[PDB]
This record gives C-alpha cells, structure tokens and sequence, in this order.
C-alpha cells in the first residue's frame, strides 16, 4: 500500500472536490430561492442571508485549502528499483517451496 | 444617412459571421467543442454590439421616411417590394410570449416599488459579503 503521507494527501484533495460539488448545489439552492423572492413572498427572506453567507465562506475556504495543497507541491520535492531485488525474493519463496516438498509431514 | 452606413456594415459582418457559423456547422462532421464556442461567443457578442449600435442610433433611423425609387419599377418588382414591406412577427413567438404573459398574470406600482428596494437591499447585501472577505 501506499506511504501515509499520499494517503492524507488523497484525503484532502478529494475533500476539496466534495467542497466544490457543495458549492454547487448551494448555488443552487441560492438560485432557487431568489425566484421565489422575486415573486413576492417574504417568508424565506431571513434564509438569504444565511445561504449567501454560507456560499461565500464554501467558495472561500475550499480555494485557501487548495492554495495550500499546491503550497505543499512547493516544498515536497527532494522529499525499476522493486527489480534490484525482485530475483532474491523470488529465490526465497522458491526454496520455501522446496522446504514444503522436502517435508512429507508439511503436506496437508 | 451616417448612422445606417454603420448599422449596415456593422450588420453585414453579423450575416457574414452567421454564413461562417452556418457552413462550419452544415458539414457532416462537427468539429472540436472549443471551436464552437469561440465561434457561438464572437457570434453572440457580436450580436451585442448589434443590438447596442442599433438602440444608439434610434433617432436617425426613425427620422428617415421610406420612398420607392422613380426608376424602379414595382410592376415586375411588386412580390419582391412586398417582401421586404412585411414586418409581422414569425407566429411561434407570437404565441409564445402570449403564454409568457398568460403564466405571468396602486397595488401593482406598491408591489414595483417593492421590487426595487428588495433589488437594492440585495445589492447592498452582496457588497457587504464581498467586503466581508479579503479576495486579493
């Protein structure tokens, strides 16, 4: 498997996608509300507010996480090779084998 | 007669824009999507200027009075006089903005002035959301 580090990379990045695809469906949400405000009724007038805010603090922070994703690109560099001991490994398991055929007792 | 000699040059590279639209489009392969969009945005913005060029000069094009030519002769011509004396409205959209208003349907001036001050305060409101955070 693949070193920590890669792991919580992945993490945020596919954090930062489920915080764009929320960004759109609050504009969404926004868009559908400012029809019905348009048409007269004043009910969900106090909703706006906090759907607005709510969009911007969405489209703010998902860009500043982001901003420090391609930061960290920055200072992350400097920090078939398997074949260099591929045979030897191979060899190993091959006298394991050989072990288990030597065994009569081993074989069930 | 300055403000029609720029509204139909200004006109005549909207219909040759929309020649190039239409035989790029007619072949029987369609081309990259980028290509399209570049083509329907130069299109459309161009459409824009049109219509801005068009409301600048109303005044021009209204002041001029509409005479056939002495030489012309409308015995032979008259289908084609008539051609471009119509002016009625293609009938789909007639009807359609008759279903517009249909749907649409003092108090209407009260609930005008209504309307501006929500436009305002919405307005306002987004100043402030965009003043709220520091975007540079």
């Amino acid at each position: 498997m693949q070193p920590p580090y890669i792991q919580e990379r992945l993490k945020s990045l596919n954090d930062i996608e489920t915080q764009l695809c929320s960004m759109l469906q609050e504009a969404s949400q926004v868009t559908f509300i400012f029809g019905e405000l348009k048409r007269g009724n004043e009910s969900v007038k106090p909703q706006f507010e906090n759907h607005v805010k709510q969009f911007y603090e969405r489209l703010d922070k998902s860009t500043t996480q982001l901003r420090k994703e391609i930061q960290l690109l920055d200072e992350n560099v400097g920090t078939n090779k398997k074949a260099l001991g591929q045979d030897t490994e191979k060899m190993e398991e091959q006298l394991d084998l050989l072990s288990a055929i030597l065994d009569p007792s081993k074989s069930k | 007669g300055q403000a029609l000699d720029a509204v139909r040059m200004r006109l005549a590279q909207l219909t040759h824009s929309l020649r190039r639209i239409r035989d790029e489009m007619s072949k029987a392969e369609l081309p990259q999507w980028y290509t399209l969009q570049s083509q329907l945005n130069v299109t459309l913005s161009q459409l824009v200027s049109v219509t801005s060029t068009l409301q600048h000069f109303q005044e021009t094009l209204d002041s001029t009075v509409v005479y056939p030519l002495p030489k012309f002769p409308t015995t032979s011509h008259e289908s084609l006089v008539t051609t471009l004396l119509r002016k009625k409205n293609i009938p789909e959209v007639d009807e359609w903005m008759k279903y517009v208003r249909e749907t649409s349907g003092e108090e209407i001036e009260k609930l005008l002035q209504q309307d501006r001050e929500i436009t305002n305060w919405a307005r306002t409101t987004f100043r402030n959301e965009y003043g709220k955070h520091d975007f540079k």
